[PDB]
């Protein structure tokens, strides 16, 4: 019965039609450093063939500089360690 | 029968062709799929979800 | 300054501490994300019925 259920932008059309639009999210998901993409774009056609959310299942992460005693070092750091894992 | 197509009934048309990369493509319709007329779209706007809420 | 925050800079924190599985950690805030005193939503949902439903 449920047609489509992207997880992608949490679209689910039973045949219902549910879409969450969650604010508080930079324009680019590769990085935070973006402007804040407050447009949202739903193409029902395009669906069932540029995320917002994330998915429970999908840890992201991004790559950040440190500088402690040394030079600057590059490590990874994940957007949802509680997903990817008080 | 009207009965018959009113349920469905998993009706599918198969279709042969050369030119298809497999010479197989299946089509389906359903009251669904023409025009519901009915539409509970729910936009739920939830201001802070960041995934799926 | 009261001209960074205001000009919108994204700040970042970044932590690292033994007992996170990663090691390390981040958050961050820019002057709208820091309560943005006004939503500009403008979301659009193009072709609301059509082949999927």
């Amino acid at each position: 019965i449920v047609l489509v259920d992207n997880k992608c932008k949490c679209a689910r059309i039973t045949s219902n039609i549910r879409i969450i639009v969650p604010l508080n999210n930079r324009e680019n998901i590769s990085d935070p450093t973006s402007p804040l993409r407050t447009r949202f774009v739903y193409h029902l056609s395009d669906l069932c063939k540029t995320c917002y959310t994330y998915d429970r299942n999908k840890c992201y992460t991004a790559v950040v500089p440190l500088v402690y005693g040394g030079e600057t070092k590059m490590v990874e750091t994940a957007l949802t360690p509680d997903a990817c894992y008080h | 029968s009207e009965e018959e197509w009113n349920t469905g009934e998993t009706y599918t048309c198969v279709v042969a062709h050369e030119a298809l990369p497999n010479r197989v493509t299946e089509r389906t319709v359903d009251k669904s799929t023409g025009k519901p007329t009915l539409y509970n779209v729910s936009l739920v706007m939830s201001d802070t979800a960041g995934t799926c809420y």
